[PDB]
């Protein structure tokens, strides 16, 4: 009965349903970094070797 | 003529090179590496590239 | 045995649009073929959605006759009255063809009474292995966890190496799929020399993994001793693409060669990070760990360096070289601080006391916080 007193006092914040009214309504980010590499690595090389 | 102890002379070379080197900085703080590279008496550059590896 | 591993690597291929077109359709006749074979057909349901009414009929068919099989089989080996031989026995072989068509289901009932019913600890831990099996097959991982905790507690009981071997090898596989790398290498340097495969991956498989994890967490020192100087990997050279792209990584990484690094980083993540499993998901995760590894290493010996000199060793212009720098200093491994008035690469070292005090306090906060929820729960009761 301790639990119950919380969840009944908490309701009048949630309301009608706080809980499904929301969805009715409705290094780990960074992309793939090989590709941007692969290609930075060539760009300088080709300068390197005809000068 | 001692074909073992030839081979385990290239070895001695280069855990010898060690030993040269630690004597000569460890008293000095701030040695130019000029100083350092006359008396092991090796190039400028190759001794940079085995520092940094030490 | 061999399809039972061999089938979700490739299969996992076919998932994969990374892959090249070649690979893709060369997995594609792979696994057709083991389906016909070992007759998958409830599990073949699964990978379909994932990815001839003959098939079906293969099913209904080779189902009817091992089903009527065994059931007479088994009914037999009860009726006739001896459970220590036979019953144990019985309930082991059922379990396998459960295993076989992976229904996951029945398995768990029948290879959970052979485990409650009273044999050898060897026996018992033996059975164990296969449901483990079924975890990693299905590529669920916390289900694979449940089953390993309690081997675990077996493998004194019994005390049998053999066994102590094979157990290693496992929660190996499992670690090396969740991020955790720490654990994976203890347990995978031990391993390459002793595994008798059971279940699970050849071990030219087994010999990449050991490499890899070796880069990632390994101090320098000892990378060198257990790795390079490995008797296993000498012997074993390179008889594959993937074990030789690795082994050029490790070579200039050692060596401090800086320029021929840059065109291995990106042959280790054709070659082996995307063909395997377990360490696809990573993919990003790894080639990260190991350019702030890379940059760390050449710092760590140098006071100062000027850019030109940084960045034409690497291979990259300064200009690439400069943003990517900046991405790893606010999370702090690189421990450098750069000017761009005087163009030179300042290297700060301040750690000592001050870095150990804020590993203290941090973990500290929660030790706190975990005390106090449990202490009002228990009052109140």
């Amino acid at each position: 009965t301790k639990k119950k007193n919380e969840e009944i006092n908490k309701k009048s914040l949630e309301e009608d349903d706080e809980f499904e009214d929301f969805p009715i309504d409705t290094d780990d980010v960074e992309v793939d970094d090989d590709f941007t590499n692969e290609l930075k690595a060539e760009l300088d090389r080709y300068k390197r070797e005809n000068q | 003529g001692d074909e073992l102890t030839r081979s385990h002379f290239n070895a001695l070379y280069d855990t010898l090179l060690e030993s040269n080197l630690c004597k000569i900085i460890e008293p000095f703080e701030c040695v130019e590496i000029s100083h350092i590279s006359k008396i092991i008496g090796l190039d400028t550059q190759q001794v940079e590239g085995k520092l940094s590896q030490m | 045995r061999v399809p039972n591993y061999e089938v979700s690597e490739k299969a996992f291929l076919l998932t994969q649009s990374k892959v090249s077109i070649e690979q893709r359709k060369e997995a594609a006749e792979f696994v057709l073929a083991k389906i016909k074979e070992e007759e998958m057909a409830p599990y073949y349901k699964y990978l379909c959605e994932e990815y001839d009414q003959e098939l079906y009929n293969e099913l209904c068919k080779k189902n009817e006759s091992k089903i009527k099989e065994l059931n007479e089989k088994i009914q037999k080996l009860e009726e006739d009255d001896e459970g220590e031989l036979e019953q144990a026995q019985a309930w082991i072989n059922l379990g396998e063809y459960y295993a076989q068509i992976g229904d996951k289901d029945n398995a768990e009932k029948t290879l959970g009474k052979s485990l409650s019913k009273a044999i050898s600890t060897g026996a018992k831990i033996d059975v164990m292995l296969t449901i483990a099996r079924l975890g990693f097959f299905y590529n669920d991982q916390l289900y694979v966890k449940e089953k390993l905790e309690a081997v675990n507690s077996m493998i004194e009981k019994g005390g049998d190496w053999e066994r102590r071997n094979r157990y290693k090898t496992y929660y190996g596989i499992h670690c090396l799929a969740v991020r955790n790398f720490k654990e994976a290498a203890k347990l995978l340097v031990d391993s390459l020399a002793t595994f008798t495969s059971i279940e699970l991956t050849s071990y030219e498989s087994i010999a990449t993994y050991a490499s890899v994890t070796g880069l990632f967490t390994l101090e320098r020192t000892d990378l060198k001793s257990k790795v390079i100087d490995s008797p296993e990997l000498l012997s074993l050279i390179s008889t594959t693409a993937a074990l030789q792209s690795i082994s050029s990584l490790t070579i200039s990484l050692y060596a401090s060669d800086y320029a021929s690094y840059f065109p291995y980083l990106l042959e280790t993540y054709a070659n082996v990070l995307i063909p395997c499993k377990y360490l696809n998901r990573h993919a990003d995760f790894f080639v990260r760990e190991m350019r702030r590894k890379v940059y760390a290493q050449l710092l760590e010996s140098y006071k100062t360096l000027s850019l030109k000199s940084m960045a034409s060793a690497f291979g990259v212009s300064v200009a690439f070289l400069d943003n990517d720098l900046g991405k790893f200093i606010p999370n702090k491994q690189l421990n450098c601080v750069i000017d761009r008035v005087n163009g030179i690469v300042e290297t700060n070292r301040p750690d000592n006391k001050n870095a150990q005090y804020h590993l203290l306090v941090k973990q500290g906060d929660g030790l706190l916080t975990k005390l106090q929820k449990y202490g009002a729960a228990v009052r109140l009761t």
